[PDB]
């Protein structure tokens, strides 16, 4: 009984692991998207100040 | 999860009362129904209440029971009347909430 | 409103046949528990 | 501002709706894990009494 | 919309439970009706 | 007032009207010398389940367009040989058709 | 307008997170339904054997 | 013995999931901070365009 239950629990844990790894990598990528927006915004602020 | 406390009990030589109150989601249950749980043998339903008042029953107890909600204590009223004393059984009340099914603690009553 | 009424009625009936079935089958339990025990 | 507040309210509504959906789906996952557990112990017991 | 979702989930619950009852008890008919007649 | 005419390893029925305005409908199996028995269930949702005997065996599908429901026989062992009748439920009513039979093997 | 569009950003983001999580939750409901079916099959076989 | 080993691996995996939970929550906060600066930079763009 307890090998079966512990086995199911560890399958749960594994699945949550790959899902959350995908989440971590996706939020990293989305963070670089925000970073690119910020860079463009800084360039726009620069040209705005000079104008 | 919704917890369920029940009532009932006693022993006399025709009528007795049994109502279980839910722990949360008061008036938050569509189908509620008590099951009879006789010893040894398996478990089976006795009466139902929809979310709104209609009440089908088991043929074994038609007219013998009244089942009726009470949103005051979320205690559907499973009323035992004109009991045939052989009909004793542990009584657990069920709740089907949000597609999930929640079980009571069971209660045994007998008279005569 | 119309759809919720219709679905409510389906709950009604499905509950009714559930009751009848569980009843005739409790009767089956009783008779056949005797007839094997 | 009219356009932006419209979008603000709209996405807020949709976020609340999918919040309710996540709550109910997580509750359903908990229910199914409990049910699968029950299957596990009772199946073990039956398969062993049958041995 | 919440009410229709709730009641519909209850519909699936009743459907599944009624199916389980029908199955077990058709099996009961089969088995013990053969052991009796 | 609804009529469910049958058809039909693949069998179907058509309703009078209002498919998917028709809530829960299911099919039933009548083994000979036996009493009534449910088979499989489609809902308005497309939520679906079977009975334990035919679990895995049969498959059921709804076509919203042409007022119909579907049952497809699968890997049948003759034991399922019976006469089948397709059922539906409408605002608290029965609805039964004429049904049709299936044979050995 | 500044803070309204900021709230737009935040709500839209957390809404995307809710949507992907609900995707996962429906997927896992599907998976637990499948495994419950597998337990049902094995547990019907090792119930007929017991009978 | 299998239960012992698999319980060990489950302990290791739950340690990993806790650490990666820490990582993902931290990255969520960090993305939130960059989002606030995005809002400020876009507002500065807007005001400069107005001027």
């Amino acid at each position: 009984l307890k090998v079966s239950s512990l086995d199911a629990s560890l399958r749960d844990a594994t699945a949550r692991i790959e899902h959350l790894v995908q989440d971590v990598e996706g939020l990293r990528v989305q963070a670089q998207d925000i970073d690119a927006r910020r860079g463009d915004a800084e360039a726009a602020l620069a040209r705005a100040n000079q104008d | 999860e919704v917890q369920l406390q029940e009532s009932g009990g006693g022993l006399v030589y025709d009528s007795l009362r049994l109502s279980c109150a839910s722990s949360r989601s008061i008036d938050g249950i569509n189908i509620m129904r008590w099951y009879r749980q006789a010893p040894g043998k398996q478990r089976g339903m006795v009466a139902v209440v929809t979310g709104w008042g209609s009440t089908n029953y088991v043929d074994s107890v038609k007219g013998r029971f009244i089942i009726s909600r009470d949103s005051a204590k979320d205690t559907v009223y499973l009323q035992m009347n004109n009991l045939k004393p052989e009909d004793t059984a542990v009584y657990s009340c069920n709740a089907i909430y949000r597609g999930s099914e929640y079980w009571g603690q069971g209660t045994q009553v007998t008279v005569s | 409103e119309a759809k919720i009424a219709e679905l409510q009625a389906t709950i009604e009936r499905l509950t009714s046949e559930a009751a009848l079935a569980e009843g005739a089958l409790e009767a089956a339990r009783r008779d056949r528990s005797r007839l094997q025990m | 501002l009219a356009d932006s507040s419209a979008q603000q309210k709209a996405v807020e509504r949709r976020a609340g709706d999918l919040n309710v959906a996540l709550e109910r789906a997580l509750d359903r996952i908990r229910a199914l894990e409990e049910e699968a557990d029950g299957l596990r112990q009772r199946h073990a017991g039956v398969d062993t009494a049958r041995a």
